[PDB]
Order: structure tokens, then sequence, then C-alpha cells
């Protein structure tokens, strides 16, 4: 037997499908355009941010598949000063960490924030590179307040103030503070 | 806009009140390993409405509230208050200084306040989302982000660029529509099966 | 490096039997030195070897031996 309520349910399905399909395609359009637009902007800063952190060299961003703007990966190719230009996959541990930080700081030029909490992001930097990282922060702290959790002494040396967190009593953190600037 | 003060009481390892006054430039947080300096980051995430337990390095009530030590018995309340300078009206609130407060009680009850007025978690989340400081903003960056960039799977790296592009709300709406389609078809399928057993 | 400075604060406390101001530990300290001194005091506090008094953020800090 055929039922009216079932036939209406099938018509409601067909009707919703037509609108929902249009929602989905517009979402796809927004994601492809915004991804590409933002990628272009981040790429525009990347070489300069890399160079200021490494003190030299050069670097590039490239879409893995530029005709698949919904799924393409991003290739990072970088040349630390004194080394060859290579995919990020083949750089040293400390070079990889600093290049990733260069990408994060390039994103911050495109999508600025009034404050930025960095929790030990520079843990894997080679010691020789810490001072340019720390000086980057001081320089651009005119536009972004930086709150930096760190165990690298070079980063501490460029901060304006230090908060020390230590357990004087067992399992209870105490906080002291000293100005440097 | 900038962070003025972080007040922390009973949150994780901060058994008694601490109060961090930030400067406008670079504030560094330092100290021996395990002594709690990354609980500062967790407290900032938590009061701004983070609910991911992974993001909080422990986000359940027993992780949030000071659980006790040799030095002290556990507490029954954790509280964090972040005070922000809003002189430039970066946040859409008609107040010179904006305070956000989060509390959780051992009993499981939670309280949220903006400028000492009770509100919902959603009101804190929406306040920062509307001003460009939501989930996709890079206002809090831990080592996990570096790991995603350095990942060998291309989906992990693309994710960083999608956050920067602000695509999450479009992706979520697309998935919401795809789920509506699926569940509508599934309900019809189940109705037809019930009806078919009636024949 | 830090444990070097830790001992030099420990022994410097055995002299003055009273409070000592953090900046008095090393007169006209430079910031690279200040940082290690600061990290040293933190670790000494952690090892239950020194007591710290500070009234407000960025107010003067006084340090006293423990045992
Ligand atoms: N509810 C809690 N109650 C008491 N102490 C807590 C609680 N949650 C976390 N902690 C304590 O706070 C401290 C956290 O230390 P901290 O964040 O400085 O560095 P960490 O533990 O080494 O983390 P990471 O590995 O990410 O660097 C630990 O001693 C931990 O046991």
């Amino acid at each position: 037997m055929r039922y009216k309520f079932l036939s209406e349910q099938k018509e409601d399905l067909t009707e919703a499908k037509n609108t929902l399909f249009q929602v989905i395609e517009e979402m796809d359009e927004e994601m492809t355009k915004r991804f590409n637009d933002t990628f272009v902007q981040i790429r525009s800063h990347f070489d300069q941010v890399f160079r200021s952190l490494f003190g030299g060299g050069r670097a590039e961003l490239r879409l893995t598949d530029p005709n698949d703007l919904l799924h393409s990966g991003v290739e990072i190719i970088a040349q630390p000063p004194g080394k060859k230009l290579q995919n990020l996959n083949l750089l040293s541990g400390g070079e990889r960490a600093l290049t990733a930080i260069a990408l994060l700081f390039s994103i911050l030029k495109v999508r600025p924030v009034p404050f930025c909490v960095l929790d030990q992001v520079e843990a894997a930097l080679d010691e020789a590179n810490v001072f340019r990282f720390a000086q980057y922060l001081k320089k651009y702290s005119s536009d972004t307040q930086f709150i930096v959790i760190t165990h690298r002494k070079g980063t501490m040396e460029e901060a304006d103030v230090l908060y020390g967190v230590t357990m004087q009593e067992s399992g209870v953190s105490k906080v002291i503070s000293v100005k440097l600037e | 806009m900038f962070l003025k003060r972080l007040d922390v009481i009973g949150f994780k390892s901060f058994a008694e009140r601490i109060s961090v006054d930030f400067v406008k430039g670079v504030t560094a947080v330092v100290g021996p390993n395990g002594s709690g300096k990354s609980n500062i980051t967790d407290a900032i995430r938590w009061v701004l409405g983070e609910q991911s337990a992974r993001s909080l390095r422990g986000g359940k009530m027993e992780d949030i509230i000071f659980a006790g030590s040799d030095s002290r018995k556990r507490l029954n309340l954790a509280e964090v208050t972040l005070t922000l300078d809003n002189d430039d009206h970066f946040l859409p609130i008609d107040f010179h200084e904006v305070s956000v407060t989060r509390r959780v009680y051992r009993s499981g009850e939670s309280e949220f306040l903006i400028n000492n007025q009770p509100c919902r978690l959603k009101d804190i989340i929406d306040l920062f989302m509307d001003s460009g400081l939501g989930k996709e903003a890079f206002s809090i960056i831990s080592q996990g982000k570096v790991e995603e960039i350095l990942s060998s799977k291309a989906e992990d790296r693309r994710s960083i660029f999608e956050e920067a592009a602000g695509v999450l709300k479009y992706k979520t709406r697309k998935k919401k529509a795809e789920n509506k389609l699926f569940e509508t078809q599934d309900n019809l399928n189940r109705v037809e099966d019930i009806l078919h057993e009636l024949e | 490096p830090i444990e070097a400075r830790m001992n030099e604060i420990v022994h410097s406390l055995k002299s003055r039997g009273t409070r000592i101001n953090f900046m008095d530990l090393f007169p006209y300290e430079q910031k690279e030195h200040l940082v290690v001194t600061f990290l040293a005091v933190l670790e000494l506090m952690k090892n239950q070897l020194v007591l710290i008094e500070q009234e407000h953020n960025f107010s003067d800090i006084y340090i006293t031996g423990s045992e």
C-alpha cells in the first residue's frame, strides 16, 4: 500500500537536498577562495621572516597540487645560510624548528593578534639561533604583546620582565618577578 | 588591547593565589621543569573557554582543581580571572577594562563571568570570536603547532593554513549540511523498512 | 652554569646573617648575569635551601638562608 505521509517525506527529502546541495557548494567555494587568498598573503611574508630569523638564506612556500585548492598540501623549501636549498623534510632539527617558527610569524603578519602566548615554541632551536628569535620578539612587541614561556636563556635576556615559577613547598607553585627593562 | 593581569587561585599547582601583571612588551615566564610555569598557559586557555582536555594538558575537574600535595590538602574550588585592557575598544564591550572569570567546583558546578556579571561559557567564547580571537587565532601557540607544521602528513600542515584562512565555520556548516542529508535519507530508509514489514 | 651560581649564592649567604636584596648579591649586575642569578634563586627555592620574600610584583626581593 502507498501512504501519503511517506510520499510527503520523500518530497521533503528531495526539497531539502536541493537547498543543502547549494549550501555545500558555497561552503566549498568559500574554503577554496579563502585558503588560496590567505596562502598568497602568508607566502608574501615568508622569505623575509625566514631571513630575519636565520640571519640570511631564503625560503619558499608552494602548493603541492595547485589545481586542487580543497586538498592541496603545502611544500616548504628553505635554504639556511651556509646550506643548500632543500625541502623542510631534510633540514636539521634546529633548522626545522626555526623554519616552522618563521611560518607562524608570517601567519601573524597576515592574521595579527593583540597578544600572543608562546609556550616553549623555541625549545628545539640551535643555541646560535636563539638571539635572533628573541630579538624578533622584542622588535615586533611594539605591535603584539608577547607572553613567552621559555627555558632558553637567550630568550629571557631579551624580555622586559621575568616571572619565575617554582615550587618552594612541595607541589605548590610560588611566583616571583624581576624587571630587566 | 592587551593582557593586564592573570589572577589564579586553586588552579592546578597554584594552591594559593598568584597574580601575574603583564607588561605591554615581552613578559617571560621561567622556572625549573615541573614547577608549574606551563600551568600559566593552561590557565589562560581555560579562562578563555578552552574545553579540549588535550589542549588544556588535562581538562577534567580533577585536573583543573589543585589536587593536594605533601604541603597541602586538595581544594574544592579553582578560579581564574583574566583582566584585559580594552582602552582601544578591541572587544565589543563598553568598559575600559574587561575581566573574564571562570570557576569550577569539586561538585562539578561551573561559573563564568564577564566584568563580574554571570554569563554562559558561550558568552566568553563569542566575545573573543567576534573580536578575531577565537579558536583559529594564533594568540596561543604551543609546541604542538610546530609539530603540526613539521609533520610528514600533508593534511597536518594544510590544517595550519586553513586555521589562518578562517575556514572552520564554513567547513562546519558544510559538514552540518552533509549530516542533515544523511540522517534524512537514513530516517526515510528506516520508515520504509518498518512499512515493508507491515505488508 | 646555573649550579655554579647556585653555590656562589649559598656561600654568599653564610656571610651576612640577615636579609639580602636580590640586586645586592652582585652589584651593578648585567642582564645576562641577572638572568642566571634569577634562575639560580628559583632552583634554590625548589631545593628548600633559601627563603624568599616579595611584597608586590617587581618589588624588591629579599633572600635568606634556610639550613
Ligand atoms: N590538579 C593539579 N593539582 C596539583 N598539581 C598539578 C595539577 N595539575 C598539574 N599539576 C602540577 O603542576 C605541574 C606542572 O608543571 P609544568 O607545567 O611547569 O611543566 P611539566 O609538568 O614538565 O609539563 P610539560 O611536559 O608540558 O613541559 C606538575 O607538578 C604537575 O603535577
